C-alpha cells in the first residue's frame, strides 16, 4: 500500500522547530 | 607511435623494476647503530601486529601434566599447526586449530624424553605419503618416527605416526636441541657440552653398516 | 621500525614462537626482498603461533591496506577535514602514490560498516589523487595514475614475466588454476570500480590541456591492459579445460616452440602472443568439428567433422553436409586458403563434389565483387598492378575445383553410367557436379 | 556579465579536466605490493565480466583435426573475428562469428606448419586494399600471403588471400612465435634457441637482392647453453620488443631504426628474485623454483615507468619498470627492475555462494598456465588446478574506487574480480581482444578512466579460444551493473532500492551513481522490464540526487551528475576542430549523429520530468543558483544540438566550394574553430551566421 | 558414377516412374530409395559396409537441407548404437580414436551433435554427455552433468552405486576440462564445479570426517556462518542454479548436524553463533522442504544450549 | 519472558528450532520484528531473514497455506526493512542533509519498520534517491508505467553524471567510464527486483538504455563495447527472444535517436543479440527473425566505415543462414 | 575448397 503525497511533507533539508 | 596496451605494459615493466629495487638489508643496516622506532599502542589502528585468536591447551593433557613425576615439556610444530607435550617417557601431539582435539600419543619410550622435533625426511628413504620425520630424544635413545601430515580435509593436517625400526643409543651427551635441513640432515646438541652430533639413516640393511647411525 | 607491546593476560609464560604461514619473500635476491608492499595481495599476511603454558595465541602481521582501512573506519562518524588529517599521516610516511594506491585497494574490497569505509577510501582516491602537470614535450601524470599502475602491477606480478606453460613432453601450467582465478577476480574488481565511477574519477571521462589529455590517454591505456589481462587469463583457463597436449602433439615446431617460451606479458600486450592465441583457439575449434563470422566458421567445421564421423545415413550425412555448406557460404569472403582447402578435401572424401565446387565459386565471387580480376585479365595482366591479389584469391578456388573434378573421375573410374537401364548414383553425381 | 551557455561551458571544461585527472598506473602501483580484491559471483549483477555467447568449432575442422598424422594447432585472429587451424602442412581459416562458416583452405605448403600470424603490411608495398599480411611458418620456410579483410553487411570481415612470391628458407631454428609491429616489421622466434630473426620484404626485384630476406639479429657465437623462447611481445609506443625464455629470462630489444634491433636489457629470474627480496614483503609464492609463464607489455600511453607485467605460475603479477641511463641521445632503456607485485586473490570458485593485511600466500591461482593483460588492466588467468578443466579468473581495476580515493597517497590497485567456469574438456588456447584497444586519454593521467568513455566506445569484448569453440567475454560498465541491479529491485520495497543504491554510493560516490541512474533513465544499457528499470532509474535520480546548500554555493549531486553525463557525451567533440583543410570534417558524420541523439534523449528526459525533478521548475539563494545552473546546462544542450545540426548541414553542401569563395579572415576563423567555440562563444555564432548566409548563396547557384 | 543414370528429383516417388515434364519414352529411377532398401538388410549388424554404400548419396540432399550421407549416418548410429566403432571412442584419458566415418568427412561436429541431440531428447543423459563430450561441446556436457549430479549430491556414495559411476565420470571430465583449459559459460560451469565440491562435502560427511567436511563447506561460502555474511549470501541464492537450490535442504541439515556433533565433543559460543546464522539464513530463503528443515534446524540449536 | 525481553524470545525461538517446530519459531521471529520493543532495525532484518527461512520448509502438523501465509508476510517486511536500512544508511551519509535533521531521522528509522508511504515521501523522493524509489515501487507493487519509466530516466542521468564527474576528476583509483557505473546501478536493481515486469519493463527500458548509449555517446569513441546495452540485458537474464523482439521494433519505427546513419549501430545490436541466440540454441525464433535480418540488410545498403559496413553485411547474411 | 589466390600483380603496386 503506497500513497504519494507531494503536498504536505517535512523539509528534509531544514532543521526542526 | 605505440599502441595503448603496449604503452601500459611499459609502465608495468618499469613499476615491476621499482618494487624489485626495494633496499636490501645490508644497505639500511650499514656499519654503525640505530634506535629508530615509531611505537604504536596495541589497540591502535596503526598497530604493526595484533592478536587474532587463542587456543586453550586441551584439558586431557593438563591432567597428564600434573600426573608428571620428574619432567614435563611443551613445544610447537607451527608449520603444520600442531603442538606437543612430553610427560616423562610419554609424548602427546594435538592440533591446536581444532576445538575438541584428539590426542595422538606415543608412549613406547622407556626413558624420559628430553627433546622432540619435526624434520623433513631424507629423499628416497620412505614412501611419498610421509611428509615429515619425528625425532624423539630420550635420556637413553634417539628415536625416529614416520609422519604423514596430509590435509584431510577442512582445518589442520590429519596426522599419523609410523614406526621405522630406527633408533640410536643416546651416548653420554644430553640432547636438548634438534634441528633439520632441507635435505633431511638431522643435527643434535645439548647441555652436556658443545659437541654437535648428526644422525644418518638408510633404506637398506647392510652387513657392515646399520640402517641408523 | 614500527613496534608495539602485546600483553597476553598475565600468569602465563611464553615458551616458543613459530611461523604458521609460508616464509616471506618478495624477491629472489636481496634487492626487492623485503618489499611487503609489493606482496600484500599475493601472500597471506604472516601469522605467528605464540605458545604459552595456557595456550597458543595467534599473532598476525597487519599490512598497509589493513591499517588504512581501519583508520578510515575511525573517520566515518568523524568530521570532514578529519579525513584530510588522517590521510596526511599516511602521506608523510608512505608517500602520496603508496597512500592513494592503498585507498584504491580498500575501495576494491581489500582490507582486513564496511561500505562506509569503502566509500571513504573511494573519496580519498578522488580528492587527494592530485593532477597531471607538465615539467621542464613532457608531462608528469597524477599520483592517481601512478597509484592505479601500482595496484594493477602488484596483482599480476607473480605471472607477468612467467612462462604460461611447462613442457616435459606435453603437460603442465606454470601458475596454478586457482590462483589465476583469484588474480582474474581481483583485476575484474578493479575494472568494475573504474566503470562504476567513470563520471567522478578525473581523467576517465573525456577532457593545461596537453596535461589532462595525456593523463586521459595513459588511463585509457591502463584500462585496455586490464581487459586484455582478463581475456588472456580467461583464455589460458580455457586451454587447460580442453585436451591440451593433444593439441600440442599435433602442432608445428614453431607453433610448439612459440608456446614453449610464451610469457603472460607477451600474451597480454604483444602481437606474436595474440597471433598464437588465435592459432590455438583455431586448433580446438577445428577439432570439435573434426564475431558471427568467426563463430559460424567454427560451427561449419564442426558440422563437417561430424559428417565424416558417420556410418553414412543419407538423412544425417546429407543434413550435416548441406548445413556445413550453408554455413561456409555465409562466411565465404572471410575464409582463408587453409580452411577452404581442408573443407573441400573433407567434402570430396564424402562424395560431396557439387557442394565442394559450389563453395569454391562462392568464395571466389565474395573475395572480389568488383571483378577486379576480370578487368586485370582483360587488360593483359600488367605486372606491378594490385589486382593480381584479387586474381590470386580466385585462382586458389579454381585450382581446388580442378581437384574436385579430378577426384570425381578417379573415384568413379570403371563405374558404369547406367545400370539395368536407369542412371547409377555415380553418374548422377557426375551430372550434378558438372 | 557571463551568459548561460558560457557559464555551462565553464562547467564542461572543468569536468573534462576532472575526468582527465584519473590516476595513472604508476600512481596506484607504487613500489610495494597489494592484494586488494572485491570478488563477485559470475552470476551476480556486479560481475565485472560475463560470457555473452559461444561459437563451436566447425565439424569439418574436427574431421581434419582427427585426421592429423603428426601435428595440429589452433589460433585466433581476434582483430578480424577469424580463427585458424593447422593440420600438418595444411591451414584452414574461418569466421567464427558466422553461424555456418565456410573454410578458407590453404594447402600449398610442403612441410609441417609450426606458426601462423596476422600482421600489418609494410607501407608503400601493397595495394591499399591489402589490410594485413598472413605469415605462415613451416619446418622448411616462412611464407607471406597478402590479406584483404574488408567488412561485410553482416558485421564480419570478408577474407581473400593473395600470393606474393615472397618467401625465405627457415634454417636451423624453429619458428613458434611471430609478431608484427605497427609498421609491418615481422619478428620470429622459437623453441630451438633464444635468437630473434626478422623478415624483410620489398616490392621491387633486384639483381643483387631478392624480394624477401631474413636475418638473425642475435649474432650468436661461441659457447651457448640450452635455452629457448616461450613468447615474443611488441610495444610500438616505445619501439621495444620483449622475449620470454624457458628459464624465465626477460630480454628487451630496442628498434633504433627501421632495420635495426639491439638488445638493451637482459634480466634473469635471479635478478627478479633479488629485487623481490629487497621489497618489504617477500613471499613463498615467488622462489627460484617459480616459473614466469607470460609477459604483457604496458604502453607508454598508459604508464611512464611500468613497462611490463610478468605472470608467475603461482599467479603473481610482477610489474617491472625500465629506465634509460640518460635523458637524450626513441631513447632505449638500459635497466629493468621489479617494482610492484599484485598477489593473487584468496576466494576460490564455488557452486554455492560462500560468505586488511597484505595477503601474500594465496594459492587460488596456482597453477597459472596462461595469462593476458589488456589496457587499462583487464586480466585473464587460466588456472589449471585439475588436468581436465580450466578455470578462468578475470579481473579489472576498480575504476570507481580508484577515481574517488583521496588523497593520492592512499591509492592502491583495487580490483573487481570473478571466476568464469569452462565446461569439462575445455582447454583454453588463446585469448584476444575483438574490439578497438581501450584508451580514455592520450597520456597516463586520464588513460584508465572507464567511466568517462562508457558512451563513446563499446565495452571491451574478448574471444576465448578453446579446443571446442570460441567464447565471447564482455566487460561490464557501471551503467550495465546499475541497470542490472535495478532490474532485480523491480519487485521489492522502497527500501530495497535505497539499499542497493547505497552499495553504489559507497563504491563510486554519489555523483557517479546518480549519473549512472540518469544514463539508465535515458536508455543507456538498453542496447542489451526495461520500462520499469528506466522508471526505477528515474526514481533514483530524483529521490537520492541531494540538494543545493550554502558552504558561493554547493550545487546538488543531481546537478553535477547532469554536467558529468553531458560532458562525457561530447568529450570527443568539445576541444576538437570542426574541420580539417579539400576541406573535410574532423569528426565523422555518423559519430555526430549518435552524439546528437544522446543529447536530445537527455533533453527529452528533462522535459518529460520538468514537474517532478527538483530545480527544473522555478522556485532560497541555494535553490536559486541551482535553478540557474540547471537552466544554463539545458541552454547548452540545445545549443549543442543546433551546433551539430549546423555542421551536418554544412557538409551536406559542397564546403570546399564555399570555402573557396571566402575571405581570408573567415577562412582562418573557420580553420581553428572548435566545437566549444561553436557551442558557447559569440564568434562561433557570428561565424555560423556568416556560413549560413554563404551556403544559401551557393545553393541558389546549384538552384536545386 | 558414369552420369548415365536418370535419377528421380523427388524422393517421394515410386522406384520407377516417368517425370511429368519429360518425354514418355524415358523412365527415371528413384536412386535414393534404391540404396535405402538394399542397405536396411545389412545395416543392422554390418555397419562398416553400409557406410560404403551411403557415400554415393553424398551428392544429394533432402527437403530439409540435410546432407543425405550425413543423415544416413545419423539414423544408422541411432539404430545400431555402435558409437565406438562408427564415431570413434573418446577414452577417459583425453584421446579420440577416429571412427569409420572419419574416413569420409573430417567435419564430424554436426552428426555427433545430431546423435547426441536425439539421445538427449530420449532422457539418455549419461550417453548424451559421452557423445557431446566426444565432440568437445562442453556447453551441453556440463549442462547434462549438472542434471545427473544434483539428484545424487546428498546420496551415499557406495561401491558400484549410481553415485560412484556418475561422480567418477564427472571427475574424469573435470581433469580433462582443466588440463585442456575447456569451460562452458560461467553459469553452467560454475554450477558444475560447485556440485563436485558438494559431492565431496557429503562424501566426507557420510564418512564421519566431520572436521574435514566442515572445512569444505566453509570455503564454498554458500551457507553463511557469521551474521554479517547473511545479507550477501541470501542475495546470491536468488541467482544460483536450481540444481543447487534443490540440495540446499540437505546442505543446511548436514552442516547443522556437523556443528551439532562437534558441540557434544569460547568454542561453545562460536558454534552457538554459527548455529544461529544457519537458522536466519534458512528463515529468509524459500526452498525445498523448508518446513521440516527449518524445524529440525531450530531443534538442533536448542539442544546445544 | 519473550514478551518484554528480546534476548529471552531468542531462546524460545531456539527451543522450537531444535525440536523442528520451524513454523512456530518464524511465528515468533515475525511477531517480534513487528513488535513495539526496543530492537534495532538491523536485528529486525535478521529476525525476518530467519523467519523467512524457518517458514520456507515444511514443519510437521502445520498446513502448507499457513506456512506460506507467514513466509509471504515475513518476506514482504524484509524487503521493506532492507529499503529502510539502505535508505537510512544513505541519508546519514548525505552531505546535503543538516546534522540536526540526521539525528531526527535516525531515531525515527532505526527501530520499527515504517510504511513505504512514509519511506517514500518524507525521505526517498525528496533526496532524489531514484534507485531506492524504484525498489519501493517494486516492494509496493506500484502500477504505473510512466512514473516507473520517468524514474528510470532520472536514475540513468544522475548515474551518468556521478561517473563523468569522477572521470573528469581522475578520486583514489581510476574510476569507471559512465556506462559502467550506469550498468552497475541497473544490475543492482535487477538482482534486487528479481526482474519484475512492472518496474523493469524491457519493452521500454531497453530502448531507453540504448537511447542513452547514443545521446550520451557511450560507444567505441571511449573504448566501450558498442553492444554494451545488449550485453547488459542478456547477461541479466532477459530472454533472447524478447531482446530481438524489441530491437525489431526499434529498427522499423526509426524514432530518434535511432535515425539516419545511427541505425548502423542498431543492426550491430541485432547481430550481437541474434548471434548470441543461435549460439545459445546450438549449445542446447521463426520467420520473423529471418524477415528482420534481411530487412536489417537493406539498412546497411541504404546507409552505404566503408569496410565496417561491408564486414557487417557478411555477419548478418551469416545469421540468416543459421536460422533458416 | 582451396582458397583462390589472386595474383601478385594486383597485390603490390605500382
Amino acid at each position: 500500500k503506497l500513497v504519494i503525497n507531494k503536498d504536505m511533507r517535512t523539509d528534509l533539508f531544514s532543521p526542526p522547530n | 607511435d605505440l599502441p595503448p596496451v603496449a604503452k601500459a605494459a611499459q609502465v608495468v615493466n618499469q613499476t615491476l623494476q621499482l618494487d624489485d629495487s626495494y633496499p636490501d638489508l645490508d644497505s639500511y643496516c650499514r656499519p654503525g647503530a640505530s634506535s629508530d622506532y615509531e611505537m604504536q599502542s596495541s589497540d591502535s589502528s596503526w598497530a604493526p601486529f595484533h592478536v587474532v585468536r587463542h587456543h586453550n591447551i586441551p584439558d586431557k593433557v593438563f591432567e597428564h601434566l600434573n600426573a608428571g613425576e620428574v619432567f614435563t615439556k611443551l613445544g610447537l610444530f607451527a608449520e603444520i599447526g600442531y603442538a606437543w607435550a612430553s610427560i616423562d617417557s610419554s609424548l602427546f601431539l594435538w592440533d591446536y586449530t581444532h576445538p575438541n582435539p584428539e590426542l595422538i600419543g606415543y608412549e613406547e619410550a622407556t626413558h624420559t624424553i628430553t627433546a622432540v622435533a619435526l624434520v623433513p625426511p631424507k629423499p628416497g628413504v620412505f614412501v611419498k605419503t610421509i611428509t615429515h620425520v619425528l625425532v624423539v630424544a630420550t635420556t637413553s635413545e634417539i628415536i625416529l618416527l614416520g609422519v604423514s601430515a596430509t590435509p584431510t580435509p577442512s582445518g589442520s593436517k590429519s596426522l599419523t605416526l609410523y614406526s621405522t625400526r630406527m633408533s640410536v643409543h643416546r651416548g653420554g651427551s644430553d640432547v636438548s636441541f634438534i634441528v633439520g635441513t632441507k635435505d633431511g640432515r638431522i643435527f643434535l646438541g645439548g647441555e652436556s657440552d658443545t659437541d654437535i652430533h648428526e644422525i644418518f639413516y638408510q633404506q637398506e640393511e647392510r652387513w657392515f653398516s646399520s640402517r641408523c647411525g | 621500525e614500527q613496534g608495539t607491546w602485546i600483553e597476553l593476560e598475565n600468569g602465563n609464560r611464553t615458551i616458543e614462537i613459530g611461523l604458521t604461514t609460508a616464509p616471506f619473500a618478495a624477491a629472489k635476491q636481496p634487492l626487492g626482498f623485503g618489499n611487503e608492499l609489493a606482496v600484500q595481495f599475493d601472500q597471506v599476511p604472516g601469522e605467528f603461533a605464540v605458545l604459552t603454558n595456557t595456550g597458543v595465541h595467534i599473532v598476525r602481521r597487519r599490512r598497509l591496506v589493513d591499517i588504512f582501512a581501519k583508520a578510515l573506519g575511525n573517520c566515518v562518524s568523524a568530521s570532514d577535514d578529519a579525513l584530510e588529517r588522517e590521510v596526511r599521516k599516511f602521506i608523510n610516511q608512505y608517500g602520496r602514490v603508496e597512500t592513494i594506491a592503498a585507498a584504491l585497494a580498500v575501495a576494491c574490497g581489500q582490507g582486513s560498516m564496511d561500505r562506509n569505509t569503502e566509500n571513504l577510501a573511494r573519496a580519498a582516491f578522488i580528492e587527494y589523487g592530485g593532477q597531471p602537470r607538465l615539467a621542464a614535450e613532457s608531462v608528469r601524470l597524477s599520483s592517481r595514475h601512478d597509484a592505479l599502475a601500482l595496484y594493477l602491477t602488484r596483482l599480476v606480478r607473480t605471472l607477468w614475466k612467467a612462462k604460461v606453460v611447462q613442457v616435459g613432453s606435453g603437460s603442465d601450467i606454470s601458475s596454478t588454476i586457482p590462483t589465476l582465478v583469484t588474480i582474474q577476480e581481483n583485476v575484474e574488481r578493479l575494472r568494475n570500480f573504474l566503470e562504476a565511477n567513470k563520471s567522478t574519477i578525473q581523467g576517465l571521462a573525456p577532457p593545461e590541456d596537453i596535461a589532462n589529455q595525456k593523463e586521459h590517454q595513459a588511463l585509457h591505456a591502463l584500462q585496455k591492459l586490464m581487459e586484455s589481462i582478463s581475456e588472456g587469463i580467461s583464455f589460458v583457463l580455457m586451454l587447460f579445460d580442453e585436451r591440451v597436449s593433444d593439441i600440442y602433439a599435433r602442432l608445428d615446431a614453431v607453433s610448439q616452440q612459440q608456446l614453449k617460451d610464451l610469457t603472460y606479458e607477451q600474451l597480454f600486450s604483444q602481437t606474436p602472443g595474440k597471433e598464437l592465441a588465435k592459432v590455438l583457439v583455431k586448433a580446438i575449434v577445428n577439432r570439435n568439428i573434426a564475431a558471427p563470422d568467426d563463430v559460424v566458421t567454427f560451427k561449419a567445421q564442426e558440422q563437417l567433422q561430424r559428417a565424416s564421423e558417420q556410418a553414412h545415413n543419407a538423412p544425417v550425412l546429407r543434413a550435416l553436409l548441406a548445413e556445413s555448406l550453408r554455413l561456409f557460404e555465409q562466411v565465404a569472403g572471410s575464409l582463408t586458403p587453409a580452411n577452404l582447402t581442408t573443407a573441400v578435401e573433407q567434402m570430396i572424401s564424402l562424395k560431396y563434389y557439387a557442394g565442394a565446387i559450389q563453395l569454391c565459386l562462392t568464395v571466389a565471387q565474395q573475395k572480389d565483387r568488383g571483378n577486379t580480376a576480370l578487368s586485370w585479365v582483360n587488360d593483359g595482366k600488367p605486372a606491378n598492378d594490385s589486382r593480381k591479389k584479387a586474381f590470386d584469391e580466385r585462382k586458389i578456388c579454381y585450382n581446388l575445383i580442378h581437384q574436385v573434378l579430378d577426384k570425381l573421375e578417379s573415384d568413379f573410374a570403371g563405374e558404369p553410367e547406367l545400370v539395368d537401364g536407369r542412371p547409377t548414383l555415380a553418374a548422377t553425381k557426375r551430372m550434378e557436379a558438372y | 556579465d557571463l551568459p548561460p551557455v558560457a557559464k555551462a561551458a565553464q562547467v564542461v571544461n572543468q569536468t573534462l579536466q576532472l575526468d582527465d585527472s584519473y590516476p595513472d598506473l604508476d600512481s596506484y602501483c607504487r613500489p610495494g605490493a597489494s592484494s586488494d580484491y572485491e570478488m563477485q559471483s559470475s552470476d551476480s549483477s556486479w560481475a565485472p565480466f560475463h560470457v555473452v555467447r559461444h561459437h563451436n568449432i566447425p565439424d569439418k575442422v574436427f574431421e581434419h583435426l582427427n585426421a592429423g598424422e603428426v601435428f595440429t594447432k589452433l589460433g585466433l585472429f581476434a582483430e578480424i573475428g577469424y580463427a585458424w587451424a593447422s593440420i600438418d602442412s595444411s591451414l584452414f581459416l574461418w569466421d567464427y562469428t558466422h553461424p555456418n562458416p565456410e573454410l578458407i583452405g590453404y594447402e600449398e605448403a610442403t612441410h609441417t606448419i609450426t606458426a601462423v600470424a596476422l600482421v600489418p603490411p609494410k607501407p608503400g608495398v601493397f595495394v591499399k586494399t591489402i589490410t594485413h599480411v598472413l605469415v605462415v611458418a613451416t619446418t622448411s620456410e616462412i611464407i607471406l600471403l597478402g590479406v584483404s579483410a574488408t567488412p561485410t553487411p553482416s558485421g564480419s570481415k570478408s577474407l581473400t588471400l593473395y600470393s606474393t612470391r615472397m618467401s625465405v628458407h627457415r634454417g636451423g631454428s624453429d619458428v613458434s612465435f611471430i609478431v608484427g609491429t605497427k609498421d609491418g616489421r615481422i619478428f620470429l622466434g622459437g623453441e630451438s634457441d633464444t635468437d630473434i630473426h626478422e623478415i624483410f620484404y620489398q616490392q621491387e626485384e633486384r639483381w643483387f637482392s631478392s624480394r624477401c630476406g631474413k636475418i638473425n639479429h642475435s649474432h650468436p657465437f661461441g659457447s651457448r647453453q640450452q635455452e629457448w623462447l616461450r613468447g615474443l611481445y611488441v610495444d610500438d609506443t616505445r619501439n621495444l620488443l620483449y622475449s620470454l625464455s624457458n628459464r624465465s629470462t626477460i630480454r628487451t630489444y630496442h628498434m633504433e631504426g627501421p632495420e635495426k634491433l639491439t638488445k638493451v636489457i637482459e634480466k634473469d629470474k635471479t635478478s627478479c628474485l633479488r629485487d623481490f627480496a629487497h621489497m618489504a614483503d617477500s613471499s613463498p609464492l615467488f622462489t627460484d623454483k617459480t616459473n614466469i609463464v607470460a609477459l604483457s607489455p604496458i604502453p607508454a600511453t598508459e604508464a611512464s615507468k611500468l613497462h611490463l607485467m610478468a605472470l608467475t605460475d603461482t599467479g603473481c603479477r610482477l610489474f617491472l619498470s625500465a629506465t634509460s641511463s640518460a635523458s637524450y641521445t626513441a631513447l632505449a632503456p638500459q635497466s629493468m627492475q621489479l617494482q610492484f607485485v599484485k598477489f593473487p586473490p584468496r576466494e576460490s570458485p564455488t557452486r554455492i555462494r560462500t560468505l586488511s593485511q597484505l595477503d601474500k600466500t594465496s594459492r587460488a591461482l596456482d597453477p597459472s598456465a596462461l595469462g593476458f593483460r589488456f589496457s587499462p588492466g583487464y586480466f585473464f588467468d587460466v588456472v589449471r588446478k585439475h588436468p581436465n578443466q580450466d578455470m578462468l579468473f578475470v579481473s579489472a581495476p576498480d575504476t570507481g574506487r580508484i577515481k574517488v580515493t583521496q588523497p593520492a597517497s592512499a591509492l592502491k590497485y583495487f580490483e573487481q574480480g570473478t571466476w568464469i567456469e569452462l565446461e569439462n574438456g575445455n582447454r583454453t588456447i588463446e585469448i584476444g581482444l575483438t574490439t578497438a584497444p581501450f584508451a580514455a586519454a592520450k597520456q597516463p593521467l586520464g588513460f584508465g578512466n572507464e567511466l568517462a568513455v562508457q558512451f563513446d566506445q563499446v565495452p571491451g569484448e574478448f574471444a576465448v579460444l578453446t579446443n571446442t569453440g570460441v567464447h565471447i567475454v564482455r566487460r561490464r560498465r557501471l551503467v550495465d551493473i546499475f541497470a542490472k541491479a535495478l532490474g532485480n529491485c523491480v519487485s521489492a520495497s522502497d527500501d530495497a532500492l535505497e539499499r542497493e543504491v547505497r552499495k553504489f554510493i559507497n563504491q563510486y560516490g554519489r555523483v557517479e551513481t546518480i549519473a549512472a541512474a540518469l544514463a539508465v533513465a535515458c536508455g543507456q544499457g538498453s542496447d542489451l522490464m526495461d520500462r520499469n528499470t528506466e522508471n526505477l532509474a528515474r526514481a533514483a535520480f530524483i529521490e537520492y540526487g541531494g540538494q543545493p546548500r550554502l558552504a558561493s554555493v554547493r550545487l546538488s549531486s543531481r546537478h553535477d551528475a547532469l554536467a558529468l553525463y553531458l560532458t562525457r557525451l561530447v568529450r570527443t567533440l568539445w576541444k576538437a576542430k570542426v574541420v580539417q583543410v579539400d576541406i573535410s570534417s574532423t569528426i565523422p558524420t555518423s559519430k555526430l549523429v549518435t552524439i546528437q541523439e544522446n543529447v536530445e534523449r537527455l533533453r527529452n528526459f528533462l522535459e518529460a520530468n520538468k514537474s517532478t525533478i527538483q530545480g527544473l521548475a522555478p522556485p532560497d539563494i541555494a535553490n536559486q543558483k541551482e535553478h540557474q545552473a540547471l537552466h544554463a546546462l539545458q541552454k547548452l544542450m540545445e545549443s549543442i544540438s543546433e551546433g551539430i545540426s549546423f555542421v551536418l548541414m554544412l557538409f551536406d553542401e559542397r564546403v570546399s566550394d564555399i570555402y573557396a569563395r571566402l575571405d581570408a579572415v573567415s577562412q582562418q576563423q573557420l580553420k581553428d574553430l572548435t566545437y566549444e567555440q561553436l557551442f558557447s562563444q559569440t564568434p562561433g555564432k557570428e561565424l555560423a551566421k556568416v556560413l549560413v548566409k554563404a551556403i544559401v548563396n551557393r545553393n541558389i547557384a546549384s538552384g536545386a | 558414377e558414369l552420369k548415365l543414370l536418370l535419377k528421380s528429383s523427388g524422393q517421394s516417388a515410386q522406384l520407377l516412374s516417368h517425370e511429368p515434364g519429360d518425354p514418355p519414352c524415358l523412365r527415371r529411377l528413384n536412386f535414393v530409395r534404391l540404396l535405402m532398401l538394399y542397405t536396411r538388410k545389412f545395416e543392422s549388424t554390418d555397419p562398416r559396409e553400409a557406410l560404403q554404400y551411403f557415400y554415393f548419396l553424398r551428392d544429394e540432399k533432402d527437403s530439409q537441407g540435410e546432407n543425405m550421407f550425413l543423415r544416413c549416418v545419423s539414423e544408422l548410429v541411432i539404430e545400431s548404437r555402435e558409437f565406438d566403432m562408427i564415431l570413434g571412442k573418446l577414452e577417459n584419458d583425453g584421446s579420440r580414436k577416429p571412427g569409420v566415418i572419419d574416413k569420409f568427412t573430417s567435419d564430424t561436429k554436426p552428426i555427433i551433435n545430431k546423435v547426441a541431440s536425439v539421445a538427449e531428447n530420449k532422457g539418455l543423459f549419461e550417453e548424451a554427455a559421452k557423445l557431446y563430450d566426444l565432440a568437445k561441446n562442453a556447453d551441453k556436457v556440463l549442462e547434462l552433468m549438472n542434471k545427473l549430479l544434483s539428484p545424487v549430491v546428498p546420496q551415499i556414495s557406495a561401491p558400484q552405486s549410481n553415485k560412484e559411476r556418475l561422480k567418477n565420470m564427472a571427475l574424469s571430465i573435470a581433469e580433462r576440462y582443466r588440463a585442456q583449459g575447456i569451460s562452458a559459460n560461467k553459469f553452467v560451469d560454475s554450477t558444475f564445479y560447485l556440485l563436485l565440491d558438494l559431492i565431496t562435502f557429503f562424501d566426507e560427511y557420510h564418512s564421519g570426517h566431520i572436521d574435514r567436511a566442515f572445512d569444505i563447506i566453509e570455503r564454498l561460502k554458500l551457507v553463511p556462518l557469521n551474521q554479517e555474511s547473511v545479507e550477501e549470501r541470501v542475495a546470491a541464492f536468488r541467482n544460483f542454479s536450481d540444481e543447487i537450490r534443490h540440495n540446499l535442504s540437505e546442505v543446511l541439515l548436514a552442516t547443522m548436524n556437523i556443528l551439532f556433533t562437534q558441540f557434544k565433543r569460547d568454542r561453545d559460543s562460536q558454534l552457538r553463533s554459527q548455529a544461529r546464522t544457519l537458522i536466519t539464513f534458512a528463515g529468509m530463503i524459500p526452498y525445498r522442504t523448508s518446513g521440516d528443515t527449518n524445524a529440525r534446524l531450530v531443534q538442533m540449536e536448542v539442544l546445544m544450549n | 519472558l519473550a514478551e518484554t525481553d528480546f534476548r529471552h524470545a531468542e531462546l524460545l525461538c531456539r527451543f522450537y528450532t531444535t525440536r523442528s517446530r520451524f513454523f512456530e519459531a518464524a511465528q515468533v521471529q515475525t511477531n517480534l520484528a513487528k513488535s513495539d520493543l526496543n530492537i534495532s532495525l538491523k536485528d529486525r532484518i535478521i529476525l525476518l531473514s530467519r523467519a523467512k527461512g524457518n517458514a520456507s520448509v515444511n514443519t510437521i502438523g502445520i498446513s502448507r497455506q499457513q506456512q506460506q501465509q507467514l513466509n509471504h508476510e515475513a518476506s514482504e517486511l524484509l524487503e521493506i526493512a532492507h529499503i529502510q536500512d539502505d535508505l537510512l544508511e544513505r541519508l546519514v551519509a548525505d552531505p546535503r542533509i543538516p546534522e540536526e535533521r540526521k539525528a531526527e531521522i535516525e531515531e525515527f528509522l532505526d527501530g520499527p519498520i515504517r510504511t513505504l508511504t512514509d519511506l517514500f515521501n518524507d525521505y526517498a523522493d525528496q533526496a532524489n534517491y531514484y534507485d531506492l524509489c524504484l525498489l519501493i515501487f517494486h516492494a509496493a507493487d506500484f502500477h504505473n508505467p510512466r512514473t516507473i519509466l520517468d524514474t528510470w530516466n532520472n536514475l540513468i542521468n544522475q548515474s551518468h553524471f556521478e561517473a563523468e564527474q569522477r572521470r573528469e576528476y581522475w578520486p583514489i583509483a581510476e574510476p569507471p567510464l559512465p556506462y559502467v557505473y550506469v550498468s552497475q546501478q541497473i544490475q543492482l536493481i535487477a538482482h534486487r527486483t528479481s526482474l519484475d515486469s512492472l518496474i523493469f519493463p524491457v519493452n521500454s527500458l531497453l530502448p531507453v538504455v540504448c537511447a542513452y548509449a547514443i545521446n550520451n555517446g557511450q560507444d567505441a569513441s571511449i573504448g566501450a563495447d558498442p553492444c554494451w546495452p545488449i550485453q547488459l540485458f542478456l547477461n541479466l537474464g532477459v530472454p533472447h527472444a524478447l531482446v530481438v523482439q524489441v530491437l525489431e521494433n526499434v529498427l522499423d519505427t526509426q524514432e530518434a535517436p535511432f535515425t539516419g546513419r545511427r541505425r548502423k549501430l542498431v543492426v550491430q545490436w541485432i547481430a550481437m543479440a541474434v548471434d548470441m541466440w543461435v549460439r545459445e540454441v546450438e549449445r542446447r525464433m521463426g520467420s520473423w527473425v529471418s524477415e528482420l535480418l534481411g530487412r536489417a540488410d537493406q539498412v546497411l545498403t541504404q546507409i552505404a566505415d566503408a569496410e565496417e559496413i561491408a564486414s557487417l553485411r557478411r555477419t548478418v547474411k551469416g545469421l540468416k543462414r543459421s536460422v533458416d | 575448397r582451396k582458397a583462390k589466390l589472386l595474383p601478385m600483380e594486383e597485390a603490390l603496386l605500382p
